[PDB]
């Protein structure tokens, strides 16, 4: 292989676009 | 290296026309012409020609995309080989008087090369085939002349070793070639060719016998041995197969096992049951070779070589019944094998030359290399 | 007709390019996998470049017992078809 | 005669002779009587190094022979996979047609060159392009019996360009020569991939400074904003590329740009702990109190990732130590939730309120007791956190610790004097919380202490 970085999907995975977003606000309410 | 074939518009036509002009000149300078049984004598040569063209051209046409080249190159090789073999047999057995018998002998000499070419078809072009034809005819003639000079035999009667010579020459030439499939209609065409070869092989088992009695006995033995070999080969194809089915390609080669086995001793067999036993042994040996030789390139050519060696061995066995005789026969067989191997090595070395514009190893077994097809991009 | 007068390794420029400038400006310190430039001087002028280029080969040796199996010795020609 | 020698050297692979002829002054675009230049002859014989050297010599890539074939056509017909790859990487048109309408995909398909067919299809070759006779690569592959080519053409269909644009690949590998040739052919440096990112984004991601400078000199947009809002400055800040950040700021990158989640480059630098990048951004005027869609400030991002030195740097630049999110979560709340006692200690030493209230009245002590973070609890109780503080529902830290079953926290709270007799809005005691969750050990310790 050694050429996966030339493809769109592997480059999209490497760029990690999810790291530039605010995921959520951790609240975790204790009430059952 | 470019996988696209090189242009042969100036090599192949010049080579073929020069060969034909040389043949015409040699025929003009060294050949001369010359009753009740003219048609009877012509029929044997016609059967040999029918086998050499039809059966030996279609038998190797089983390839999916290499049937055109197989058939047409077999025809071209036969046409060149007969013309060159006439001159060579005239030179090495002496002008050359051209008769039907000489045409028959040249047809047998060309049949040797046609049998050899089956191990190399699909991997060579027409010029390499011309070189192989010339060198193999010359080598077979030299072998016959040496046997006649040493063992005091007849030059025309030394043509009986042509099975083993063709087989070992083809294997040796295929060994030197660079290292590199079936369809229904090409398989049926190959079946037609194999059927014609099987039907007319009694003619090639007795073209050299003079007395009618020996020819009749040889034809009887060949017919019965061929029938037995066909039965055994069709029966045992299922045994020597992982899929437990009958292999059509194996049958195409193993139909002729009995005729090859009894070819060298068909006149010495005193009863047809011995010929049938030899045919059964030939069929069983073909089954064993098909089941074993691939494990330890052409499987059909290898089993043909094994069958030719077995036929020579059974000739040795039968010759004693009808010490020094065995030594002479074994020495003749060893000389034939050594000359065939050496000539095959020389032909393979000559066939690897870059000047022949050989097809690329990735373009093997394809008619696109040598033939024109519509809607193709041509040139650069 | 192909004598060698001297060979300038160009220690300063190569060491600046190979990030070894703080080591020295006189000795050649280079890092593997990166090209470095040397200048070869001839005693006499070179008439034809291509035959002289075909006549020269370079060998790099390291250690007291260099060998090719240990990858401590390598012989390579001076050509544009070499494996960079 | 010199041009003939150059063409013969190109055909034979003698790169030194060709370079010598080019140095002497032989025209690079010379060709034989058939129109095949040095590039065509090199592509026919599989001389990849010759192709690369000639492309570096500003040779015309789209030159056509007298049959209309380009270098890519000749390489595809000859079956040179490496030459096809090299030509495509340098910008060869994969959909170019010859005089009779043949395409490189057609030539590769008719000669059973499966690898070339695969590479061309992955690079955007259109198999629907037909010749003047109406034949297609699928049709000619069917005619010649190339079964594997037929199978691959049927299976691929119209999947399209799955490879990156050649400029993106050049930027990934920091190949300045290939990028220069591509920009000579295509003047636009802001070509877009399927994801929407320019090659400058890739260069900033891998900190390939040379190709990034080349693109910026050729006219690339330093503030190119895709639909997601991720600028090259954002990628450089997130990846920790200090030199790339400095280069982008020198070339004129906007520092207050927000993504679709309103993340500034300062947020990206802070959430990954890049102290130098954060300091550089703050010195260039980055807003330190910028808030995302959830209200998180860069100090919240730094505390979330346990980035102690980033928290120190942000507090040094007058960051609000008690900035609140939409959930009213201070950075101390984030440190207590994530268990980062070092960040909590740094915040508390600089004046963060230990008893800050969230939306539900939760203190950092409550969150520390909820998540079984004992060290944060000890640090808060040292720094004046109320051990008897209640939430909006009256939940004490002992209530939460008993309900969650965190036995060591319950033991520490009871050893420090916390009363188990406290009650909720439901009047429930910590013993009630322990009994309603089946914590036998916590309930037993509560019974042994004062219940």
């Amino acid at each position: 292989e050694e050429l996966q970085d030339d493809y769109e999907d592997m480059m999209e995975e490497n760029l990690e676009q999810e790291e530039y977003e605010d995921p959520d606000i951790p609240e975790s309410q204790m009430e059952e | 290296s470019s996988k696209y074939p090189r242009s042969v518009r100036r090599c192949l036509p010049l080579w073929a026309l020069t060969l034909e002009a040389a043949l015409i000149l040699l025929f003009y300078f060294f050949t001369h012409y010359d009753q009740k049984g003219l048609v009877a004598s012509y029929q044997v040569g016609q059967d040999l020609t029918v086998m050499a063209a039809l059966g030996l051209g279609f038998l190797t046409s089983n390839f999916r995309r290499h049937s055109w080249s197989s058939v047409a190159f077999n025809l071209f090789m036969l046409a060149l080989g007969v013309q060159w073999a006439i001159l060579l047999d005239g030179f090495l057995s002496q002008k050359v008087v051209i008769t039907l018998f000489s045409i028959r002998l040249a047809t047998m000499s060309a049949m040797s090369v046609l049998i050899s070419a089956g191990a190399v078809l699909g991997k060579v072009n027409l010029a390499q085939l011309v070189v192989m034809v010339l060198v193999e005819v010359t080598a077979l003639g030299t072998l016959r002349m040496v046997i006649s000079n040493i063992f005091n035999t007849d030059y025309h009667m030394n043509l009986r070793h042509f099975y083993v010579f063709a087989a070992y020459f083809g294997l040796t030439v295929a060994w030197c070639l660079p290292k590199p499939q079936r369809a229904t209609i090409p398989s049926l065409s190959a079946m037609l060719g194999a059927l014609f070869l099987w039907m007319f092989w009694p003619s090639v088992n007795s073209p050299l016998l003079r007395s009618p009695i020996q020819r009749k006995n040889a034809m009887f033995n060949t017919y019965y041995a061929l029938a037995v070999s066909v039965v055994t080969a069709i029966s045992g194809s299922s045994l020597a197969h992982p899929q437990r089915k009958i292999s059509m390609t194996y049958v195409h080669s193993a139909v002729l096992a009995g005729g090859v086995a009894v070819g060298t001793s068909c006149h010495l067999i005193p009863s047809p049951w011995l010929a049938m036993v030899l045919g059964l042994v030939a069929g069983l040996i073909s089954i064993g070779g098909a089941k074993c030789l691939p494990v330890c390139i052409s499987v059909m050519h290898s089993i043909f070589s094994l069958l030719g060696l077995l036929g020579e061995i059974t000739y040795i066995v039968l010759l004693v019944l009808h010490g020094f005789q065995v030594l002479l026969s074994i020495g003749e067989l060893s000389l034939a094998i050594v000359i065939a191997l050496t000539s095959g090595l020389l032909t393979g070395l000559l066939l690897n030359l870059k000047i022949w514009k050989a097809p690329h190893v990735a373009k093997y077994f394809d008619d696109q290399v040598f033939w024109k097809f519509p809607h193709l991009a041509v040139g650069f | 007709a192909l004598g060698i007068k001297s060979c300038d390794f160009q220690a300063a420029r190569n060491n600046e390019e190979h990030h070894t400038k703080a080591l020295s400006s006189r000795r050649l310190f280079v890092r593997r996998g990166q090209p470095f430039t040397i200048i070869l001087y001839f005693r006499a002028p070179v008439r034809a470049f291509l035959p002289a280029l075909k006549k020269v080969a370079l060998t790099a040796q390291t250690g007291e017992q260099p060998s090719k199996i240990n990858r401590t010795q390598a012989t390579f020609p001076i050509s544009s078809l070499g494996d960079r | 005669d010199a041009a003939t020698s150059f063409l013969r050297a190109a055909r034979s692979g003698n790169l030194d002779k060709a370079l010598d002829h080019l140095r002497n002054g032989v025209d690079i675009n010379t060709c034989n009587q058939n129109g095949l230049n040095g590039l065509h002859l090199a592509s026919k014989e599989g001389h990849v190094k010759m192709v690369v050297e000639l492309l570096h010599k500003e040779i015309i890539l789209e030159t056509t022979t007298k049959k209309g074939n380009t270098a890519l056509h000749i390489a595809a017909l000859a079956g040179q996979d490496e030459v096809v790859r090299e030509l495509v990487n340098y910008g060869a048109n994969v959909n170019a047609q010859s005089q009779k309408g043949f395409t490189p995909l057609y030539m590769a398909a008719q000669e059973n060159h499966l690898e070339v067919v695969k590479f061309l299809l992955e690079n955007g070759a259109n198999q629907n392009v037909a010749t003047e006779d109406g034949f297609t690569p699928l049709a000619v592959a069917l005619q010649q019996g190339h079964e594997n080519v037929v199978a691959h053409l049927i299976n691929y269909g119209t999947k399209g360009k799955v490879r990156l644009p050649a400029l993106h690949i050049a930027a990934r590998n920091d190949d300045t020569r290939t990028a220069a040739v591509l920009l000579q052919n295509d003047p636009n440096p802001d070509v877009l991939s399927k994801t929407g990112f320019t090659p400058l984004h890739i260069a900033a991601h891998y900190e390939n400074l040379n190709v990034a400078q080349l693109l910026l000199n050729r006219g690339a947009s330093v503030n190119f904003t895709p639909q997601n809002g991720i600028t090259p400055l954002h990628i450089a800040s997130r990846r920790g590329n200090v030199i790339m950040v400095r280069l982008l700021l020198d070339r004129g990158a906007q520092i207050e740009t927000k993504t679709k989640d309103e993340l500034t480059p300062l947020h990206c630098a802070a959430r990954n702990g890049h102290v130098r990048i954060s300091e550089i951004l703050l010195d260039h005027g980055a807003p330190i109190q910028a808030k995302t869609k959830n209200g998180l400030s860069p100090i919240h991002m730094a505390a979330q990732g346990d980035h102690l030195d980033c928290v120190r740097l942000l507090l040094q630049y007058d960051a609000e130590i008690d900035d609140i999110t939409l959930d009213h979560l201070t950075p101390l709340h984030v440190a207590a939730h994530c268990g980062h006692h070092r960040v909590a200690k740094v915040l508390l030493d600089k004046g963060a309120k230990p008893n800050s209230r969230a939306l539900n009245g939760f203190t950092p002590l409550h969150i520390a007791c909820k998540k079984n973070h004992v060290r944060v609890m000890e640090l808060l109780l040292k720094t004046g956190a109320s051990i008897d503080a209640v939430t909006e529902s009256g939940l004490t830290p002992l209530h939460v610790a008993s309900f969650m079953g965190h036995l060591p926290i319950v033991k520490n709270l009871l050893q420090r004097g916390a009363s188990p007799n406290v009650s909720n809005v439901k009047v429930e005691t910590p013993l009630h919380m322990a009994a309603r969750a089946g914590h036998t050990e916590v309930a037993k310790y509560l019974l042994q202490n004062k219940a």
